[PDB]
């Protein structure tokens, strides 16, 4: 459940991350607003998850979901080159996340 | 691009009620800075800001019978040139 | 120059991590405030170190220091698990993150 | 036990100034939530939160000559132990 909250925190993290670059200099109302909300929610759910999860693990999985969402979105949406290296790295990242959840 | 169509909706000897077209949702800025002053320049001007979720703004304390210039700046120059109009109260 | 500012940004990353763990979900004032201000500091110093250094390697080293030091201080302060598995899967996870952010 | 020593600093037929002990800097919380209502019953109890960097708070809009209970809650009751008082305006 804290792991589910952590997944969702990483999701809102990547969402506010990209809505941040879609806001120019924090001036476009709708994107700046998405970022504000997603920041509040990402960090709030992250704190809630840290209440019951080890900090070095919760932070690492949160950052990992941030990075994986960032890449997955770049490849899918913003037309990013999918390399063998990036595939191997996403595999390492998912394996790390899954194996961390698997040693609870 | 934004903002557009700065028209004085209402007017009183000492007060103006202005509005603009905020635009499409992806053009909505976080705030517009409105600046009103005597259309000549006695000493400074006068300026306030308004949250980007608002398209109308009221202006008070104006001298009756005086032509004023009213500009509505976006947060940055990227969005567009600052539109401005003249109006004698 | 900007390399050491990047290092310091990663240090403040682990700082606001550990401070978030102490705040018991943004309830204890001071750890919550150390968290907020350490966030702001890390982000500003990241902007500083990134207006010179490559965003790829900058983010890589930044999140690497953040995640690694969070794992370390977790194992230390909150005496979080230091198993063979957990460390191996943390290695996989951090290498994946460092690799994905070093290829963007 | 945060907080401690909830007392009515100042008072008025219609308002109470209360204060409490925020405790040591590791007991300081991000926010307190204050509750107050007629000791009799009748209705629910009014409520508002207050920043954790504030040992005091004012309660306004009250009936004169009526006895109110006033509780002060921490975010959680981990070290929390809601301290309440009674005060007749
Ligand atoms: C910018 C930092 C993240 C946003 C702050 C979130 C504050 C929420 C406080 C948590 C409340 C604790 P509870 C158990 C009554 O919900
Ligand atoms: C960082 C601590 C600043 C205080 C935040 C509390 C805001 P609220 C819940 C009284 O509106």
């Amino acid at each position: 459940m804290a792991w589910l909250i952590l997944i969702i925190a990483g999701i809102f993290e990547v969402v506010w991350a990209i809505a941040l670059k879609y806001s120019n200099g924090f001036t476009r109302l709708i994107p700046s607003m998405i970022t504000l909300i997603g920041m509040l929610i990402s960090f709030y759910l992250l704190s809630q998850a840290t209440k019951t999860l080890p900090i070095g693990t919760a932070y690492a999985i949160w950052t990992g979901i941030g990075a994986l969402g960032a890449v997955i979105c770049g490849i899918i949406f913003f037309k990013e080159p999918l390399t063998a290296l990036r595939i191997v790295f996403m595999i390492l990242l998912l394996t790390g996340i899954i194996g961390l959840k698997a040693t609870s | 691009s934004v903002p557009t169509k700065l028209e004085v909706v209402a007017a009183t000897p000492t007060s103006l009620l202005i509005s603009w077209d905020a635009g499409h949702w992806w053009e909505w800025v976080t705030y517009y800075r409105i600046t009103y002053g005597e259309t000549g320049g006695n000493s400074p001007v006068q300026e306030f800001t308004v949250p980007g979720y608002s398209s109308t703004a009221t202006i008070s304390g104006l001298k009756p019978g005086v032509d004023y210039t009213i500009t509505v700046y976006a947060p940055t120059s990227d969005y567009g040139s600052p539109i401005s109009i003249n109006y004698r109260t």
